[PDB]
């Protein structure tokens, strides 16, 4: 809240895949984000 | 100049010493020292010879001289190998930077002043070698050069053109040089930017600021057709779109009608008819665009602005004659179819955002906490605007609203920018009188200046109308049918009152020596609307089947056009073809199916008893020629040869036109009917009688005659030839009327008895064999040969395609006997005599017999190609 007009280096989002267990996680200017997901094994995941 | 040219190179001391290599100090150098030579007297040293002035003479003569010297012509240069070396040597002598920089130093505006300094003949050397040398091709070159000295000397011509200020000898001499500078850009390069808009800003500019040059007071006639012609060049190539502003200052300007009106009458003609499109269809030009709703309020106001100025001007040949088109042209344009506390509480709640809004751009910028608000250590007391400055802004919010609450948002905003600038520039010359210095060229309204220096502008009345709809405050200035229906009755107010005219000027005795008022009115009228009516019909839907008011309006119209004509035919000595031409176009316009339904009952009658009237006249014309009054009987009453004349000239094709209307769209089973049909009876009887007649006239009036009584055949839904086989027929007047409704109508218990002079159908049959058989010829009896045998193939083709062989289900109620068969027989024939005519060289009427056939050549059996096709085709070939 307030990185909209405060933060003048931007929006930096930062994603972890963990693959040994499948797990993505989110974190936003050095905040880790709450959402995460989980994936199947054998997945090939696109950073995109 | 190759000799000229070889010398000054083996020899450079001939030139200036700045051009020259030794010094290398440069053109735009040289003139700029020259400057400092007439502002330094000790540079002007001791009737007396101004020195920088006659280096710079010195300069812009060796310019000319170059300038002159080079290739003549661009196909001479391409051609010519030496040409192309002496322009390659030319362009490394004189570099185009120098030649730009000399193009932009501008002249000192006069209290006058004395010749000294650079002046419009050294400007005309530069842009002469710029122009024949290097050459100006290149579209942002074009646009670079325009906005670099260019525009700045036509902004020096609009100070300048006020009377003083012309009276100055520098407005002159600048004119001089301003043709010779303007010339170009049409002659070069009025394709390119006019083809393109990179600097709208500048495009605009020079296009208001021509215009105002265009309004000048002691410019010669030369010069003012030089401006006209440019201008003209400019707009009819430049996009529509873009030039709008002009549009808006043509709007004002044209309703004046002063002699300076010309010049935009023709702009706004060649604007319209150019893009018609644009101001008409959906879509518009294309990729152009379309006319926005702005466009079109403005150019109808444009259009009735022009059409009453010119209703109360007094007609003049040459002024009308040019207005003229540019009436017509926007008419066509035009569509048919085209139709406090609370901001009291808006300025504290802008206050608060605003304060937000400049705590977060100074954070984002990096400022900091201050008492001071200088930008060099970024500190601030409102987190570079400090309280006071916020307080103080807040004065122009209250001044906008203010005004615009005196006075959609968008549009609004720009008003209220335009508002600003203005009171803006008043100060600022208020300022300027105050220090007693020139007057910057800013002082013109935001249309006249760049498009750039409005934004500035926009963008602050952009964001306090944002603030304003956020709040919550909407503030502003404060049919299809219609359309038509409001020009159509300028139209038949128009008609009414010429009506009223021609009947005070009938009652009341011509006076010898003194023209009426009223006529005078009628030929303004016959001369300006009457033309003007016809151009709106074409282009232009209004009988709304692509408004059924409108059609009634129009055919009301008509029936008033017509009964005036009918009356007063001689009035109209030369505006008589322009208004059959007219009751052409309101015939081919017109919605018989609407004069039936949903069209004014009295309009309706009024058109039959102005098509009763036309039978009276031609009933009158019958008699007339068989006791042997004509036009070329000399013994022949004035109203007899008033009512040949226009039987036979106007009264014909029009009804002509109007029945080959009819027929063509099926009318004949709406509009005729009943009383109409027995009227329709009665014209077919004097068309009948007057072709049947051999006057010599007759003869002379032979191809309208057949050309109205086919009209009238094929219009006609009904049978009226069938003497023996009207009763099978569902739509026949004896079917449907009784026998006491048919006398009261004056109409006899037999269809033989109803026509009887007219031979029935199966005597046609004979006739037509006869004439097969007889090798009949126009030579002999042109009576149905040229003249019948039309009437009887159109005839022919009705009954055809009403016909048992086209309706085998009806063939009993298919009152007709025509057949396929008898299709070939006709065809046959018609080409057994164009046979007897082959090989006689007055045939004429062998290619007007083709036209006549011509409809009916596609619907014969094949058994006709041995018959007969071969044998004339033979004989051609013979």
């Amino acid at each position: 809240p307030g990185q909209g007009r405060n933060n003048s280096n931007g929006l930096e989002i930062g994603c972890v895949v963990d693959a040994a267990s499948g797990l993505l996680t989110f974190i936003a200017n050095g905040k880790e984000l709450s959402t995460y997901y989980q994936v199947e094994p054998s997945t090939k995941l696109f950073p995109a | 100049a190759n000799v000229v040219v070889r010398l000054l190179i083996r020899r450079p001391e001939c030139f200036g010493p700045a051009l020259r290599g030794e010094g290398g100090n440069g053109l735009l150098a040289a003139m700029e020292e020259a400057i400092k030579i007439a502002e330094d007297p000790s540079r002007d040293g001791p009737d007396t010879i101004h020195m920088g002035n006659a280096i710079m003479t010195f300069y812009a003569a060796l310019i000319d001289l170059l300038g002159r010297c080079a290739p003549e012509m661009h196909l001479i240069h391409a051609g010519k190998g030496e040409a192309i070396r002496i322009r390659s040597i030319l362009r490394s002598l004189i570099p185009l930077g120098d030649l730009v920089g000399v193009i932009s130093i501008a002249f000192q505006m006069p209290e006058p002043d004395m010749s000294a300094g650079f002046c419009p003949d050294h400007k005309a050397a530069m842009v002469l070698f710029l122009d024949r040398v290097y050459g100006i091709e290149v579209q942002d070159f074009l646009l670079h050069l325009l906005e670099v000295g260019f525009l700045p000397d036509l902004r020096a011509a609009a100070s300048l053109d006020t009377a003083a200020l012309s009276a100055t000898d520098m407005a002159l001499a600048l004119n001089r040089y301003l043709c010779t500078a303007v010339l170009p850009l049409l002659t070069r390069c009025a394709p390119l930017f006019a083809g393109t808009e990179h600097h709208a800003s500048l495009i605009d500019s020079l296009l208001h600021t021509v215009y105002r040059l265009s309004k000048g007071c002691s410019l010669t006639k030369a010069q003012r057709d030089s401006i006209e012609v440019c201008l003209l060049s400019i707009c009819g190539q430049l996009r529509p779109s873009m030039m709008q502003h002009l549009l808006r200052r043509l709007v004002f300007d044209v309703p004046l009608l002063n002699e300076h009106a010309k010049m935009p009458l023709k702009l706004l003609t060649n604007h319209y008819e150019r893009c018609w499109k644009y101001y008409c269809l959906p879509g518009g030009w294309g990729n152009f665009g379309a006319a926005s709703e702005e466009e079109l309020h403005l150019s109808r106001k444009l259009f009735w602005g022009i059409f009453d100025a010119l209703s109360q001007k007094k007609y003049e040949q040459e002024l009308f004659k040019l207005a003229l088109p540019c009436l017509s042209a926007v008419a066509g344009a035009l569509p048919p179819d085209y139709m406090p506390e609370k901001l009291e509480y808006f300025i504290n709640k802008y206050a608060e955002h605003s304060h937000d809004k400049w705590s977060m751009d100074k954070l984002a910028n990096g400022w900091i906490y201050g008492e001071i608000y200088s930008d060099s250590s970024k500190i601030q007391p409102l987190m570079l605007l400090s309280e006071k400055e916020k307080e103080i802004y807040r004065w122009p919010i209250k001044e906008s609203l203010k005004t615009m609450l005196a006075w959609d948002l968008h549009a609004m905003a720009e008003m209220m920018a335009e508002n600003y600038h203005n009171i803006w520039a008043k100060k600022k010359k208020l300022e300027l009188e105050s220090k007693g210095g020139g007057n910057h060229p800013l002082l013109v309204p935001y249309d006249t200046l760049t498009a750039k220096e409005k934004a500035k502008d926009r963008e602050k009345a952009q964001d306090i109308f944002k603030f304003l709809q956020i709040s919550g405050y909407v503030v502003s200035r404060g049919i299809e049918k219609r359309f038509a229906y409001s020009f159509l009755q300028q139209l038949i107010r128009y008609v009414d009152e010429a009506h009223q005219y021609i009947l005070e000027f009938d009652g009341g005795s011509r006076s010898k020596g003194e023209h009426f008022p009223y006529e005078q009115e009628i030929k303004f009228f016959a001369k300006v609307v009457l033309p003007l009516i016809d151009q709106y019909f074409k282009n232009h839907r209004l009988y709304f089947l692509s408004s059924n008011k409108e059609k009634e309006m129009v055919t009301s119209l008509f029936c008033k056009l017509g009964v005036l004509v009918r009356h007063r035919i001689s009035l109209f000595g030369n505006d008589a073809t322009s208004i059959v031409n007219c009751l052409h176009i309101l015939g081919q316009t017109l919605d018989a199916r609407t004069v039936m339904k949903t069209g004014l009952d009295s309009v309706k009658s009024a058109l039959r008893a102005f098509l009763d009237n036309a039978a009276e006249d031609l009933e009158k014309t019958m008699e007339n020629l068989k006791q042997g009054q004509f036009t070329h009987t000399r013994s022949q009453p004035k109203g007899v040869t008033q009512i040949i004349n226009y039987t036979t000239v106007a009264l014909l094709p029009m009804l002509s036109s109007l029945f080959e209307h009819i027929g063509q769209h099926q009318f004949g089973e709406d509009l005729i009917l009943e009383d109409v049909q027995v009227s329709c009876y009665r014209i077919l009887t004097s068309l009948y009688a007057l072709g049947t007649s051999k006057s010599i006239y007759v003869e002379r009036q032979r191809s309208a005659l057949g050309e109205c009584l086919a009209a009238f055949a094929g219009a006609f839904p009904i049978a009226f030839l069938e003497t023996h086989l009207d009763k099978h027929n569902v739509y026949s007047i004896y079917n449907t009327r009784s026998s006491r409704e048919r006398a009261a109508l004056s109409l006899p218990a037999n269809v033989e008895d109803v026509c009887p002079n007219i031979p029935s159908l199966e005597k046609l049959m004979t006739e037509i064999i006869e004439l097969a058989e007889s090798g009949i010829r126009y030579t002999q009896m042109p009576y149905m040969m040229e003249v019948v045998l039309p009437m009887l193939c159109s005839y022919m083709s009705r009954w055809w395609e009403h016909g048992p062989e086209n309706h085998p289900e009806r063939a009993e109620m298919c009152c007709t006997a025509l057949n396929s068969e008898h299709m070939n027989t006709l065809l046959g024939n018609i080409l057994k005599i164009i046979y007897n005519n082959l090989g006689i060289d007055e045939g004429a009427w062998m290619k007007r017999l083709a036209v006549f056939s011509q409809p009916i050549i596609n619907k014969v059996k094949p058994q006709l190609l041995k018959t007969h096709f071969l044998p004339l085709m033979e004989k051609l070939k013979k």
